């Protein structure tokens, strides 16, 4: 064998000439670049999340998460309700700066369960909740003969073959 | 360079954003808005 | 016309309903996937318009929709509810569904088994964004919902979680399915033993029957197969002299190589568009399944649903949610009649010329005497004025029999 | 694969070579099997 | 033939994967023409797409193979031989 | 939804400005300077690209229309089971017990104002599954038995209103020897006075 292939049609390993050894070929790191921003009104300071990539390679504050690494946002330990979705349980603005923290799933409370105790409401609140549901979209109509072939006969004759 | 120019009602260019200046400018260019709301925005692809 | 079947006995059955909630948040880069690390194909691709931006945005939309689907199905609780350290539930055992501290992931044996049963890479231009909610966090949400339903019944879904003893909550659910609460209290040991036996059997069935998680495995397989085919299509010529872009660029001059590169570019663009369309349709199906799962969590777990077969076969008592990779498993605890007995039946009782109809339940005759019993359980009771109401006379009601309505006040 | 050679000429006939054992020739007791490759 | 005649299709290395390829292969359980060297024998067979040659022997009676179109001095011919020194 | 439709339309018109490999995006401009033998192939490439773009837009619109239809079907079900009637299904018509809802028109949509009842100011009580009186087990006909620490009362589960245990708000089944957690109390018979 001279070179190896993955399950898909991509090369995973090669037999290096000049030494007769096996070298694993890994597609060199690449990823999307996302920008954490609290909003132009809130602050012009932003953080850069490099997606699905290590950042030992390209630097003021670096936090590595399963979604890649965040640069420009400091990692805090105390959790908060998610303000910006980052991924892998991580969310990101506080104290005039962008902070990164594990998401808080909510206020942890334990109900006082007892085999002979029941909690019964002595009062009530009548609340009103707004639920917005789209029922229709714009009734857009596009004519093919006008759209792809503008005011010309010969393009229409070519279209009729299609 | 790629530039996002804000034309007023009279056609005068009142503001501009350089897409290559900083990540916030790139975010403004990708959203085609001078003001960006709170949230994550994918603007480019880092490729080594 | 005069015969009825009343269940003298019942059983508690736990059934799993497995619903996918999300797919892998795949993301393709149109420029890299179609034109690999070459400027020449990139310039030609730019002539095709905003197709790569449209496809990338569509995949981003499906990924955000997957996060929204998981958040909608699991994050239905404002607060994280914690089970009491002492499992005094009046004989009910939830060890199989409550999270296990010994395990290094706060997961119950049932969900841990589900994770172990379902079995699942770096490509060019293809990435998988991690889910916004981690499996541990989703399991914590499921545990909180399970603690809330175990401790406060359905009250936590409506608003503040109000503690109520689990046997009393079970009595309220039995009253909700038309069975008087005394039936559970008289049979609390039997119901608890049946519930524990069913909970053990359901974990055994999940561990022993393959394809139980097949609906969750199918979506993972479909996503993987679509990704595998899309990578495989990179090796398709699409009428070009060679599939690999570098060879066709190196061996042919650009004035002639442009047509071959165009054939490859159009073929890859068409393949990526087809993959995106298949993913969009699959995401719509997954979203419908996730909406169904969210509705089922809201109406079967956060509450007791009177919709038949919506939360499992039989009269629905309650539901227990369990996390699963890209899915939720609902353990529906339902009440099913077990032993049925025939009884002679009369629509009304004729007493002193008046027609009496049962306030609740039906009249039954074992063959010597008449009684009034609830329809879903055979608990015969003497006909009295407090459980029957008088309406009209005996000459209008058709098919009625004569009997004595014992007035409690008379003796 | 043990040999790959750029011969360049068509092959339409195949003949095997045998080692004749001298006693007048008496070949050794052996079995040679031919199977034609198909697409 | 049973399950014999399978060869590596290429120099590509694959680990723990199933690969499907269409090449010239000997069909499984096909009829294979077998001959005994001893006579109580090397006929000229056609080559066609390919030949799978199996040898069961201990004294190496089969020393070589000859390939060609006319098998004579008239045309160029391929000859593989084992003269007890090297394969030529 | 409005932005997505406008964005899809904006992409569809912007796709005209693309060449699709033609010498120019304008159909007439390439048509005006090229002879029919080569103009035909250039027009064919432009038509193939534009038709593929139109097909993609139609496919995206069809998927979005299916999603809008699903949203509209949910809205119709909510209008029927929340506005036209009262729904017992939890969270279908808003958090809390559903009392009623009000529909409001909106551009390409409907806004439902769900009026719901939420329990509040809850209090602890000592509860019992049944009460033993004169050797007979009494279970609440409607509601639950609760003790504030001196007396026992029958109250509806969703609102605290203490009522003296009587024979009309409780029913008798079996004896006190079969009920687990039964307690001893007096059932005030209305006939007794
Ligand atoms: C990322 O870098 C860290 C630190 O060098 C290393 O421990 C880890 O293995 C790297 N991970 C990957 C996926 O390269
Ligand atoms: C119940 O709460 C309301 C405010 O929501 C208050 O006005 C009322 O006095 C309360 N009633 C009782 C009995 O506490
Ligand atoms: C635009 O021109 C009009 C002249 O009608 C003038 O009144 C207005 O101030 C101008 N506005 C800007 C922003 O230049
Ligand atoms: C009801 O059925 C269960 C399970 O079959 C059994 O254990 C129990 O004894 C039965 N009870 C009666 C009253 O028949
Ligand atoms: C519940 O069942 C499990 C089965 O292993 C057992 O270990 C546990 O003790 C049971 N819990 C109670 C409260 O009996
Ligand atoms: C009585 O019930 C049995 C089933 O338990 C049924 O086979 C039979 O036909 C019934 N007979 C009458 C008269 O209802
Ligand atoms: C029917 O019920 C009566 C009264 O409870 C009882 O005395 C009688 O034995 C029962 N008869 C049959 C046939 O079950
Ligand atoms: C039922 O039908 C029978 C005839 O088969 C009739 O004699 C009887 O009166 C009917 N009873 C009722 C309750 O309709
Ligand atoms: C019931 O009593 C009425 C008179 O009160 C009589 O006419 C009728 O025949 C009786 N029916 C039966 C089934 O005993
Ligand atoms: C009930 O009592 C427990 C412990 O005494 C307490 O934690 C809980 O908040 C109380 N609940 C109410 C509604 O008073
Ligand atoms: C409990 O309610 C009864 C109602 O009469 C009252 O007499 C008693 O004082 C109450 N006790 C407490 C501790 O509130
Ligand atoms: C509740 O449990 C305690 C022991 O923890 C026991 O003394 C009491 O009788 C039980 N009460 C009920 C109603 O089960
Ligand atoms: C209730 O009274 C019975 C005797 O009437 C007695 O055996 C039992 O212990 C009492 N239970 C309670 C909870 O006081």
């Amino acid at each position: 064998q001279q070179f190896g292939r993955d399950i898909a049609d991509t090369t995973d390993a090669v037999r290096d000439p000049q030494t007769l050894e096996i070298l694993d070929i890994t597609p060199c790191s690449f990823g999307g670049v996302s920008v954490i921003t609290p909003g132009t009104n809130t602050s012009n300071q932003v953080a850069v999340l490099y997606q699905d990539v290590n950042c030992t390679e390209v630097g003021s504050n670096v936090f590595q998460t399963r979604a890649g690494c965040l640069i420009g946002a400091e990692h805090v330990n105390n959790s908060y309700e998610c303000d910006i979705p980052i991924g892998a349980g991580i969310c990101a603005v506080a104290s005039q700066s962008i902070i990164a923290y594990t998401m808080s799933l909510g206020a942890e409370n334990s109900v006082a369960y007892s085999n002979n105790s029941i909690a019964i409401p002595t009062n009530f609140t009548i609340s009103v909740t707004t639920e917005i549901l789209p029922v229709s979209m714009t009734k857009t109509s596009v004519d093919c003969t006008m759209y792809i072939c503008g005011d010309s006969t010969e393009c229409s004759n070519l279209l009729l073959q299609y | 360079r790629t530039f996002l120019l804000k034309y007023n009602e009279n056609g005068t260019i009142t503001d501009a954003v350089d897409c290559a200046l900083d990540p916030l400018s790139e975010t403004k260019c990708t959203l085609k808005s001078f003001t960006v709301e709170k949230g994550i925005y994918q603007t480019s692809n880092f490729r080594v | 016309n005069n015969s009825i079947a009343i269940p003298t006995n019942f059983t508690i059955s736990v059934t799993t309903e497995i619903l996918p909630v999300s797919m892998t948040k795949t993301s393709v880069d149109c420029t890299m996937y179609i034109c690999g690390d070459s400027t020449e194909c990139s310039n030609l691709l730019l002539q095709y318009g905003s197709f790569c931006t449209q496809l990338n945005r569509a995949l981003t939309g499906i990924a955000v929709e997957q996060d929204k689907n998981t958040q909608e199905v699991f994050a239905q609780v404002k607060q994280i509810y914690k089970t009491p350290p002492i499992k005094d539930f009046g004989g009910f055992n939830f060890s199989q569904i409550l999270p296990d501290p010994s395990k290094p992931s706060k997961r119950s044996p049932i969900e841990d088994l589900l994770f172990n049963k379902v079995t699942l890479q770096k490509f060019n231009g293809l990435t998988v964004l991690p889910p916004l909610l981690t499996d541990e966090m989703i399991a914590q949400y499921t545990s909180a919902l399970l603690a809330g339903t175990i401790t406060s019944g359905w009250t936590f879904g409506a608003g503040p979680a109000l503690q109520i003893p689990f046997p009393m909550q079970m009595a309220y659910r039995f009253n909700g399915i038309g069975v008087t609460q005394n039936v559970l209290y008289e049979n609390q040991k039997l119901i608890a033993n049946q519930f524990n036996s069913a909970i053990g059997k359901i974990q055994d069935s999940l561990s022993s029957t393959p394809s139980a998680l097949g609906k969750l495995q199918d979506v993972v397989n479909q996503n993987a197969q679509a990704l595998n085919t899309l990578v495989k299509q990179l090796s398709s010529n699409f009428g070009a002299i060679s599939s690999v872009l570098n060879d066709i660029l190196s061996r042919l001059d650009p004035p002639e190589a442009e047509v071959q590169i165009d054939r490859l570019i159009t073929g890859r663009l068409q393949s990526l568009q087809t993959y995106v369309t298949q993913q969009l349709i699959r995401a719509a199906e997954i979203r419908a399944s996730a909406n169904l799962a969210a509705t089922k969590m809201s109406e079967c777990v956060l509450g007791q649903s009177k919709r038949v077969d919506f939360c499992g076969k039989g009269y629905h008592l309650m539901s227990f949610p369990q996390s699963a990779p890209h899915g939720v498993v609902f353990l529906h605890v339902t009440y099913v009649p077990a032993q049925e007995k025939n009884f002679t039946t009369a629509p009304a009782i004729c007493h002193d010329g008046k027609a009496h109809f049962p306030r609740e339940g039906v009249f039954v005759s074992n063959g010597t005497h008449w009684f009034v019993t609830q329809r879903n359980f055979y608990e015969p009771q003497i006909i009295t004025t407090d459980n029957t109401f008088v309406s009209g006379n005996c000459d209008v009601v058709i098919g009625i029999v004569n009997n004595t309505v014992y007035d409690p006040l008379q003796p | 694969p043990l040999v790959d050679l750029p011969i360049g000429i068509n092959i339409t006939r195949f003949q095997t070579l045998l080692a004749l054992h001298r006693s007048g020739w008496t070949a050794g007791a052996a079995a040679y099997y031919v199977g034609y490759l198909q697409p | 033939s049973f399950t014999r005649g399978v060869y590596y299709p290429d120099k590509v290395f694959r680990s723990s994967v199933l690969h499907s390829t269409q090449d010239l292969f000997l069909p499984f359980f096909s009829n294979v023409t077998w001959f005994h060297a001893i006579h109580v024998d090397n006929p000229v067979l056609p080559f066609n797409d390919g030949v799978y040659f199996a040898s069961t022997e201990k004294s190496n009676i089969i020393r070589g193979w000859i390939f060609g179109t006319t098998l004579d001095s008239k045309t160029q011919s391929l000859l593989i031989v084992n003269n007890a020194t090297n394969v030529v």
